[PDB]
């Protein structure tokens, strides 16, 4: 019914990874759950599961260094990785394999784990306002590590015109941007806000894109 | 060992023709009269979603422009008719033989006529430059096809330049850019004018966005 992945964003060379999966609504004594793994490449990996009767079954590759486990009461599964390196960087997945399909039918958004010595920063958000019917504003996310960071505009109520750019790093921190376009009587006529969010580093910030 | 192959590895289809990508399998993935090799679309950001599974069985919520052929080794997703959201990586998956995988993926590329790009310019703004720096930003929004450039001068001449590429937008196959020039608060405040110029197949000459501080 309902994944959602869960867990540190940035782990250490050698620390273990650890995530966890929460699933609301239906019990994990019903089915196969598992986790996959895709890589900054793209390929993707499949992990491992936990069966309804607590039955575990692994990438062979990662066997040894892999753990999947659950609690029966909180309805959620556990992924644990020793001994991490930096080829364990990877947007994490917990998923579902229903006796309806036999397939991965159910996924969780996913959950970014960047491994890696350097240190958190939170970013700088900064509004970006003009200096024709309609008008284009952006926000500009600067400063950051590790990733991810999202974005929205007036909670999510404003998505039809959006441009959010992939991050790209450079001396050791990320920089973002996004854009939205509205018609130019609907702003400053009606206030328009970015909501950056850096879960990493704790930080929630609303910018108003204010004119002049 | 399994191995699952897909073809090709990236294709260009106009929106209402057909796509078609194979997926060859190593080895058999049947299995008690079924075939376990499932497709998935995948979309930047988000989760892969389950497509077809078992083969030939739609899931549940998908379009039925969707279609899955084959049998053994030898596979097979059809998108027919191609419309707009489907540009994304299609994957196979196999779980039957030990160990499981994924292909390498396909990438549906939507083909579209050419299009030129918004550009807007914006100044830095005066929280950054409340700290030590100042950042001067470009979007070169809905073009088509992907290849583009972006020039900046300052005073009109030509380093703290980031570039950031979008991928092709889910309702009107555009891709967009992002141009960050970054500077220090004193070096931008000893200039006046500030240009980002963006060239693209769709004319012969650039256009071009421009402000003095």
């Amino acid at each position: 019914v309902q994944l959602q992945e869960s867990g540190p964003s940035l782990v250490k060379p050698s620390q273990t990874l650890s995530l966890t999966c929460s699933v609301t609504g239906d019990s994990i004594t019903s089915g196969y759950w598992n986790w996959i793994r895709k890589f900054p490449g793209n390929k993707l990996e499949y992990m491992g599961y936990i069966s309804y009767s607590g039955s575990t079954y692994y990438n062979l590759s990662l066997r040894s260094r892999i753990s999947i486990t659950r609690d029966t009461s909180k309805n959620q599964y556990y992924l644990q990785l020793n001994s991490v390196t930096t080829e364990d960087t990877a947007t994490y997945y917990c998923a579902l394999i229903t006796t309806t399909t036999y397939a991965m039918d159910y996924w969780g958004q996913g959950t970014s784990v960047t491994v890696s010595s350097a240190k958190t920063t939170p970013p700088s958000v900064y509004p970006l306002a003009p200096g024709n019917s309609m008008v284009t504003l952006g926000c500009l996310v600067k400063g950051y590590f590790p990733e991810p960071v999202t974005v929205t505009w007036n909670s999510g109520s404003l998505s039809s015109g959006v441009h959010t750019f992939p991050a790209v790093l450079q001396s050791d921190l990320y920089t973002l941007s996004s854009s939205v376009t509205v018609p130019s009587s609907t702003w400053p006529s009606e206030t328009v806000t970015c909501n950056v969010a850096h879960p990493a580093s704790s930080t929630k910030v609303d910018k108003k894109i204010v004119p002049r | 060992n399994i191995v699952l192959t897909q073809s090709p590895v990236s294709l260009a289809v106009s929106l209402g023709q057909r796509a078609t990508i194979s997926c060859r399998a190593s080895e058999s993935v049947d299995g008690y009269g079924n075939s376990f090799l499932h497709w998935f679309q995948q979309k930047p950001g988000q989760p892969p979603k389950l497509l077809i599974y078992l083969a030939s069985n739609l899931n549940s919520g998908v379009p039925a422009r969707f279609s899955g052929s084959g049998s053994r080794t030898d596979f097979t997703l059809t998108i027919d008719p191609v419309e707009a959201d489907d540009a994304a990586t299609y994957y196979c998956q196999q779980n039957n033989v030990d160990p499981w995988t994924f292909g390498g993926g396909t990438k549906l590329e939507i083909k579209r006529a050419d299009a030129a790009p918004t550009v807007s310019i914006f100044p830095p703004s005066s929280e950054q430059l409340t700290s030590g720096g100042a950042s001067v930003v470009c979007f070169l929004n809905n073009f088509y096809p992907k290849d583009i450039n972006v020039k900046w001068k300052i005073d009109g001449s030509e380093n703290g330049v980031l570039n950031s590429w979008t991928d092709q937008d889910s309702k009107d196959s555009t891709y967009s850019m992002s141009s960050t020039l970054t500077l220090t608060k004193d070096e931008y405040e000893r200039h006046n004018s500030y240009t980002c110029e963006a060239t693209h197949k769709t004319s012969t000459s650039p256009i071009v966005k421009s402000f003095n501080r």
